[PDB]
Order: C-alpha cells, then structure tokens, then sequence
RNA sequence: CUGGGUUUGACAUGCACAGGACGCCGGCAGAGAUGUCGGUUCCCUUGUGGCCUGUGUGCAGGUGGUGCAUGGCUGUCGUCAGCUCGUGUCGUGAGAUGUUGGGUUAAGUCCCGCAACGAGCGCAACCCUUGUCUCAUGUUGCCAGCACGUUAUGGUGGGGACUCGUGAGAGACUGCCGGGGUCAACUCGGAGGAAGGUGGGGAUGACGUCAAGUCAUCAUGCCCCUUAUGUCCAGGGCUUCACACAUGCUACAAUGGCCGGUACAAAGGGCUGCGAUGCCGUGAGGUGGAGCGAAUCCUUUCAAAGCCGGUCUCAGUUCGGAUCGGGGUCUGCAACUCGACCCCGUGAAGUCGGAGUCGCUAGUAAUCGCAGAUCAGCAACGCUGCGGUGAAUACGUUCCCG
C-alpha cells in the first residue's frame, strides 16, 4: 500500500494512489465540491496534467491546515510525491517544470517593536 | 548608556541555570510579598558578610533558602548569636521555620556580585579609584576559571559632583553570543557627596552545557 | 531586491488557442483575488465577439491598438525652486506596455454600465477605430504635457 | 505605588469590587497581570532576564 | 423586561419603613431607580450631587429611576 | 497506575523537564514506558473585526504547547517528592492524573 | 477640587506612662469618613514574648519639583559597517603607521605590498521556529485492511506502517566540476536536492552621538511642609462644543448591498470560567447545567473573501450608519452629567477628496480575519502575539532625503 503526505507552509495531507477513473475521495466529498474556484482545480492537476492521468488514476486524500488553496498545493506535492512509487519514467518529466520542491518561501518573524510584517508606521517628513 | 542589559539573564534559559524558582497557583503574589520582604532583610542585614546570590525557592509552605557568601567566619562567630539570629529575624517577620544552610562559594575572586561589592568599598576607602579597579581587576583575573573581565564605575567619583565613566576590559567579553555564560553583579554605593554605580562582567569560557 | 537591479525574471504560460505572447500577461493581470472563473469566461467570451465584430484575428488588432492607445509623456510632480512642475518622463518599451494596459483595465470599468461583456468588448473596438474612451482619455496626459513642458528639461 | 493604596488591596473588606490587583513588587496597578503577578515594566525586566517563559521580543 | 436594578440600599430602608406603616423622607444617596412598587407611598431624598428637591408619590407612575427627572443643570432659556 | 503529562512554552522545557521527571521513577527504581507526546490544545476561537481599510499581514495563533505523557509505576511516598521539590522551568503545568 | 473626618495618624518601628481589651459580628447618626452602640472582653503567667486604643517621644507618609547630580531603560542615526587597545617607528607637537592601497561580499571574514607585528568591539560566529528525511513513537487523538456504526462525536477493538507528535542525527560546507580568478580570495552556471552560495528574517541595537522619554516602575544627597501638600470618603469633572491637527474604522457602490440556505482548516486560555441537544426571544440576555488543570468539553461537529441560486440597473438610493425619541439587555451597591449592545422610528457630511504627504519586490502592501491578561464592566475598531487567496512592474543611482 503506498502512502505520501504533501504539505505546504501551513497545509499537510495524507495521499494514496490507486488505478482508477479520475476521482479523488476527499474527506466526504469530491474535487469539484471541494476547489469550486476553478484555478485550485488546475493547481492541484499541474503536475497530472503536463503528463495526463487525471482520467487514469484515483486518488485518497487526508488534508488539513492551511486555507483551500493551501490544501490545493499540499495534495498537488502529495500527487508529485506519489508518482514516485508508481513508476520514476515521469520523474524528469515532473521536475523539469518544477515538483516534489515545495517553495520555501512561507511566513516570516515579527514581533513587537513593529506592528505588521516588515512594516512600520508611516514618518512624515518634516 | 545604551542597551547593556546584564547577560546573565541571556543564557539562563539555554545554558546557565535560574536563580530563584518555585510553583505557585494562585499564591504566586503572596509568595513574592515574602520574598521581596527577605530579599530587603538580608540585604540590610547580610551585605556586611558578602552575599552573593540569594536562592530562594519554596518546600511545601516553609522554606528553602540557599546564601553563597565571601567572608566565612563573620557571619557566624558564635553558633547562636550570629548564625541563628537572621533566622531568628526571618521567623518574626514570615510566620514559617528557617532551616538556613550557610554554604561558601568556591572563590570569591570568581563571582561578579563579590567583587562589585570589593570595588564598591575600595571606593569609598579614600584609594585612588584607578589603582583600586586596575588591583581589583588583576585579583579577579588571577586564573581561577576566569577568562575576561569587564567593569565600569560611574557617578560623582573623584571626590567632586562631576559625572566621569571610565572603561576596563581584559581578554575575551563578547556579548553577542550564547556561547559566554558571562556572570553580572549590580549594586549601588553611596559616599559623603553622591551615589555611584559598578557594572561587571565576567565572562569564564565557551561552555555549551547541551 | 528592490533598487539593486531587476530581480530573476520570472516566466509567463502562454495560450495554445491564438498563440500570442500578450493575451495571457493580460489575464494574469485581470485574476483579481476570488474572481478567475467568471472574468476569464467573459473574456473568452469577449474574444470572439471582437474577431466577429472587426473581421480581423483577435492579436492583431490588439497589437495594432497597442500603437495607437501609446502616448508619448506622463504627467508627474516635480518640486525644484518652491515650485511643483508637471515635469513628464519619456517613454519605454516595458513602461507603455503596461501603461497602455492599465490605463484599458481602468477604463473598461469606466462605463457604468451592467453588461461586463459589453464593457470588455465595445471598448476594444472603439480603440482599434481610434475612438475608445481610453484613446479619449490620453488626450488630456499629453495636453497638460505639453503645456508644462516651458520647464521640463531637469530630465526628472 | 501609594502606601495606603498597596495596604487597602491586599487587606480584606467586606465589598467585592473593593479588591484590586496592585502587584506587590513596586505597586503600579496597571498591566499588572494573573499569572505573572507584575505590572508592565516590572514583568518585561525579568522578561529581557529570561524569568520567565514566553518571552520573544523580536522585529526591532 | 420589567428586572431592572433593584436598588437595595433603597428596598431595605423602604422595607423597614413600611413596616411600621410611615410617610417620612428616606435620607439616603439614592439616585438609582425606584422600579418596584415598594418604593410608593413613601418618599426619598434625591442625591444628585448638589441638593434635592421633593416631590409627591402616587401609584400610576411607573417608568423611570430617581434621578432622571431634573438633570444637574437648570433650563431657564436666558 | 499514575500517569504524567507535563506541559512547556519554549519548545524546550518539555523535554528539559521529561528527562529530568521520568527518570526519578527509574532512580528510585522501577519500569517506565517510553516518550508519548500529545502535540498542543488549539481551540480556534475567532470573533473580531479590524480597521478593514490597512488590513494586512495576515496571521493567526503563531504558538506550539508540546505535552509529554508518560506513566508511572510502583507509587511509593518517596516517589511523589520528586516533581513538587523544585520547579526549575516556570513553564511545565504538569499534572499528575 | 466642592464640603467633612483622622490629624503621632489610613500604612511600619525603637523607648516612657498605663490596660485587658484590641481584633471581630449586627443595627444606628448617617453622603461616608467617623463617632456612639450590642457581643467577644486575650493567647502565656507575675516576668512579660505577640495585639493595639489613645497618652509623651523620635517618625510613617511626600503622586512636592529637576532626566542638567545619578543607578536603571521603548524609539532613532542603523543592522550602518565601522570603532579601539599592546608593542614598535617617526616628528620639539596636536599626533601618523597599523585602519592608505585590489578585489568579492551588506561588511575592516580573506589575503596581497607597504615600519609594521597582534588583538578587541560589530560583522563573522552559534541556534530557536520554518524548509525535507531517518531513530526513538502511541493518548484523551488518525485510520489503511478487519468489526461495530448509524449521522453531532474513530464514539468503541486492532495498526506505529501514514503525517500531524518531537529528543538526537543526516541534510546546504564554494563541498565538487566547467568559464572567469596574482593560480590568491571570490564570482556565473551545472548536481544530487526540501532548502546553495551570509534559504527566511530574527534574540543579537557595537566604542558613541542627541544632558533623548521617565525623580509617576523603584532607590537616591541637597531644596520645601507635616495639625499638613500625609490620609478617608458623598459628589465634580480630565470624553464638555462649531474647532487648528494625528497611527486612522464605518462608506462613496456591479471587483457593491439584501436577505433563506452553504465546505475546509490554521487553531490561545478555563477555577469563583468558557459554557452545548432541547424549552424560552426578531435581540443584547435570562431559571438551569452533561462536559470539564482539558489532542476530549467548552469559543458549539465549530466564519468569511470566493463558491451554485433571486434581485436592485448606476441614484444621496434597498449600499451608508452618525445623531435622536422610546423597549430596554449587559457587568457593575452603583450605567444620570458617564461604558458596550439588538431592536420600532426620524435618517445627516460624504458621489474615491485639491497644493501635499505616506506603506510596499515574494506569500510584501490591499481586497474576507484574530483577543486572551490588562476589566467585575465596556471605548478595544489603535497595541502584544498573530492564519488564508493571491497578481503589477524593475533602464540606474543623474535626482529629494540619510
Ligand atoms: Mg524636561
Ligand atoms: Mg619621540
Ligand atoms: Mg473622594
Ligand atoms: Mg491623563
Ligand atoms: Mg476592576
């Protein structure tokens, strides 16, 4: 049984890959239900979709943290990651246009001193 | 003077330990009102001998107090009239038994806190202040575990109602790393015509304690 | 980053339906926060009826608009010798580019009217005829140009 | 920081309202907190120290 | 929503009055409200900060607190 | 059976204190079961509003409260003297259910 | 402050001359202080250890003044790259070398040649959280395969295999290669890879500048008073109205509003408190209380921007809620001069604001969010901590400022 986990700067999710029609068996609901923006839709088929087999294969997802396009990319490195263990001939084929890298950039620190991130109150010149 | 907070409170919470500490709920205030409340009496009472750093934390509601002083044999003289009589005192003051452990402190040369309180007198006995910081200063870096030292006194010295603020350091004092364990003593004197303050440091050497 | 240079460029897609390397900087730039669906059908939508209406291909006309929605200086406010001058700046590649474009999102809504379709669409044809609100509207950057232009040789 | 004040809140009338926090250490009766039991200044000095946990004074 | 206030101060010293059945003003700082019909038949003595003015009780005159009938200051015009 | 769950603030003390507690059981002698930690008690809770027009830097509950639990055997009354003599941390709430 | 007490005191203490009553529980004069009252009428024992009433005594109490006597500390030049010390040499000297000069970098981290050889202070350096993996790993919590399930709850057996869980370790060291590099540093690209060139910014605010806020965090000698400026309370107000101004809500509408319905998570605290099914209401709330030192229960299984439906059709309007009369709710002995809130009604400036000014290159500034303690009570919409969706641009330091 092969099981990843995705996650991004605040998302986390638990996947699995089987042979099936395109479906993924969300937490009580479905892709459509869950990503009705229609751009999440795409970001998280991104890395199905330069190789097609959203139509070919079916995913289990467990997601939590993070907001729904956090979610979104948390299950799209969750798919990128899990791909892995299917067959490595798509390997290349995904890291050229860029996956299983999650972006480092996330939140930065603040504290007091200051009220915003990397913010200040406004000077005037005088 | 800019942001030379002490160090010692840096690493307290990484390598060096606390001084004071105990468990509280819903009794914490009350516990400091006592404290507080000691803390005055030994500094009025205590500070002739040496005090160092007072430890005070809390048995089940009836003491635990720990004194590291310089000048064994002062303090207690006569078991019972010298020894016993803090306790004494504390035990009027605080409704609670004092089961006080008088311990001394590996060297006194060592310690910020004794050698502030050395130089706070050499002050005030009429000695050139210059040669009693730079006497202070050698006897403190004399190798025991030492490594660097800094003090700077301020105030009306001199004898006059000026405001001077020399500068010593010897070896290593950095201040910007955890890797220092530096120790820092405060205390204020006061002379015939003013106050005047010493700040020390004493950095020993690089100990991770992971 | 900012005034040490131009950071690492980033890339931009490109659409296999025209295949033209402005119609998508355009929808990047329209995806406002929560609206990608609906804009991007309307200007689909949009697309056709403009290939329908001028009888010409949808990129050309736009790059032939491009021409003529391009001015030739920017009102500013320079403050030298107590005085506040409209000192403009001269044109660039990149800086009209986006200008022309900006200028066109901030007109399409000019209209306040209800049809966003129409408001997308009529405007674009207007422009290609050369009378668009926003060919209208560069009128007046260029007349107050020119007319402080009695004291914008500072190159500022 | 009134001697009569730092009495009046630990003594023990007879009205509820009549209580007050009036930490003990100087006896400033604002900010002084439950669990911490000091006022501003009086807990950010043991802050900075490290006293106490929950103490991050990051972003200048 | 007739439990507003209940002014104790008031109710105790109008309770013990009424246990002897007397009409005397009640010398006390209550300038809260008078809701209960308790407080009828007797009369009080307003504290509105600088002095008081008395006034008859009756029994059809439900709906405010003690002190919102004149406010501090005077209205004269001129 | 007494179980032991204590609490810390700075990532650190939890383990600080664990490895400092869990072990008088041992010192005194006795079995223990190794480290089971419980991550944190969220509790969302979000009702206010804001300026709404410099509205940015959006954030919510940075903190982590880590909980180290760990049973205990063989009580004896020299076992309950261990925890309650010092409190080095300040920030374990441990409590002994 | 308007008026009234105590005026050796409201709050501590060393000695005199005197006591077992002080201390407490209730009413009373009451605006309260305070006084008169009722009850208790000492714990030890002859000497007083603890108690205080007043009586004499030095004293408590100064929030009485100065950050130009000080100790001690936000915010700034600035996270800016520089500042000093030992010896030597040189000039009768203030003093110079080191630290001028070449490169890369944010940098004085490096070296090179030079009367210089070394070091300190910042940087450098270490590391928390974050970015990926492994070892340790099951409760109050997840669930693959087995069962129980029926819809508010893996709630209940089993699996540590899955991540969340977090002690240690691998892991980003210009470490390697290709081109440029005195063949010295260093740099562009190529690689595994989660992070690559101080990943991310941080605690770190350096010798010092502005006698920089603060004798109201606290200590402090001099100056001034103590039947008072000490101290108690009933009440007045520091929020009064048309204002010069400020970090600056609500809004000015089709990228907007209204209602009926509607999914996720990030995720603090609870012992004199959050507080559910359901009954009470159109609403602030009320009788009640399972659960609770808590991955449980509680802010409910736990919002919205956005999301699929009905509509206003570009306007001082159904957006906008100030103010006002009235039901009042709320916590408070007290909501009246004076707090927060729903609702019945009256329904104001304002149609994106001129000269000007200000924040912002990567999850940064906007477009929907958060509050605990500071409170018994709320201005809390400004703060100390702080989640999510997610674009725009880049010729260079000529130009304003440092
Ligand atoms: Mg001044
Ligand atoms: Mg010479
Ligand atoms: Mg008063
Ligand atoms: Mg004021
Ligand atoms: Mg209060």
């Amino acid at each position: 049984p092969i099981q990843t986990v995705g996650r991004r700067k605040e998302a986390v999710v638990r996947v699995r890959l089987v042979p099936g029609t395109g479906q993924f068996n969300l937490d009580g609901r479905t892709l459509e239900n869950y990503f009705p923006n229609k751009v999440h839709q795409q970001l998280i088929k991104a890395p199905l979709v330069t190789v097609d087999r959203v139509d070919q294969f079916d995913i289990y997802a467990h997601l939590d943290g993070g907001g729904p396009s956090g979610q979104a990319g948390a299950l799209r490195l969750a798919i990128a990651r899990a791909l892995i263990l299917v067959q490595p001939e798509d390997r290349p084929a995904l890291k050229k246009a860029g996956f299983l890298t999650r972006d480092p950039r996330a939140i930065e620190r603040k504290k007091y001193g200051l009220k915003k991130a990397r913010k200040a109150p406004q000077y005037s010149k005088r | 003077m800019g942001q030379k907070i002490n160090p010692h409170g840096f690493r307290l919470g990484i390598t060096t330990e606390w001084k004071s500490r105990w468990y509280a709920d819903k009794q914490y205030k009350d516990y400091v009102k006592e404290d507080v409340a000691i803390r005055k009496l030994l500094a009025t009472g205590l500070e002739r001998a040496g005090i160092a750093d007072v430890e005070i934390e809390r048995t089940r509601d009836r003491v635990r107090v720990d004194i590291h002083t310089a000048r064994p044999g002062i303090v207690i003289g006569r078991r019972g009239t010298e020894a016993d009589r803090i306790r004494a005192d504390l035990e009027k003051l605080t409704g609670k038994q004092v089961q006080l452990n008088i311990l001394e402190v590996k060297n006194p040369e060592s310690q910020a806190q004794l050698v502030a309180q050395g130089v706070a007198e050499q002050l005030s006995n009429r000695v050139a202040f210059r040669r009693a910081m730079r006497k202070a200063i050698q006897s403190a870096m004399r190798q025991p575990n030492v490594k660097g030292i800094r003090v700077q006194c301020s105030g009306r010295l001199g004898g006059a109602e000026m405001s001077r603020s020399e500068f010593y350091r010897e070896g290593r004092v950095p201040l910007h790393t955890l890797r220092a364990d530096i120790d820092y003593g405060l205390y204020e004197a006061k002379t015939t015509f003013g106050r005047i303050g010493v700040k020390v440091w004493i950095y020993k050497g690089d100990i991770v304690g992971g | 980053m900012p005034r040490k240079g131009p950071a690492p460029k980033r890339p931009l897609v490109n659409d296999p339906v025209y295949g033209s390397q402005l119609v998508t900087q355009l929808v990047n730039k329209v995806l406002l926060e929560g609206k990608k669906s609906l804009a991007e059908r309307i200007v689909y939508g949009a697309l056709e009826q403009a290939r329908e209406k001028t009888g010409t291909d949808p990129v050309v006309t736009l790059k032939r608009a491009l021409d003529n929605v391009k001015p030739a200086l920017e009102v500013r406010s320079r403050r030298v010798g107590g005085a506040t001058y409209q000192v403009p700046v001269e044109v660039r590649p990149d800086r009209s580019t986006t200008l022309a474009l900006r200028w066109l999102v901030n007109f399409s809504r000019q209209r306040r009217e209800k049809t966003m379709v129409e408001r997308l669409a009529n405007e674009i044809l207007d422009a290609s005829n050369g009378l668009g609100a926003s060919v209208k509207r560069r009128e007046d950057t260029h007349k107050m140009a020119e007319a402080n232009r009695a004291f914008a040789h500072y190159r500022w | 920081a009134k001697k009569a004040l730092v009495h009046k809140a630990n003594k023990k009338p007879k009205f509820a309202v009549r209580a007050y926090t009036r930490c003990n250490k100087c006896g400033r009766p604002h900010s002084v907190y439950r669990k911490f039991g000091l006022c501003r200044i009086c807990l950010r000095e043991m802050a900075h120290a490290g006293e106490l946990p929950g103490v991050q004074k990051s972003s200048w | 929503k007739k439990g507003p206030f209940v002014d104790d101060h008031l109710l105790k010293k109008v309770d013990v009055q009424n246990e002897k059945n007397t009409k005397q003003v009640i010398k006390t700082w209550s300038r809260r409200s008078t809701i209960i019909p308790d407080f009828i038949g007797h009369t009080f003595a307003v504290h509105d900060g600088r002095k008081h003015v008395p006034v008859f009780v009756t029994e059809a005159m439900v709906g405010h607190k003690l002190g919102e009938f004149a406010p501090t200051r005077t209205f004269k015009g001129h | 059976k007494i179980r032991i769950r204590l609490k810390a603030y700075d990532h650190e003390a939890i383990d600080a204190s664990a490895r400092k507690i869990v072990e008088t059981v041992t010192r005194t002698g006795a079995s223990v079961v190794g480290p089971v930690p419980l991550p944190t008690e969220k509790n969302v809770y979000c009702v206010i509003r804001s300026p709404h027009k410099y509205k940015d830097s959006r954030e919510h509950f940075e903190m982590r409260t880590h909980k180290r639990l760990i049973d205990i055997l063989d009580p004896t009354p020299k076992t309950v003297d261990a925890l309650m003599r010092i409190d080095l941390p300040a920030s374990v709430d441990v409590n002994i259910q």
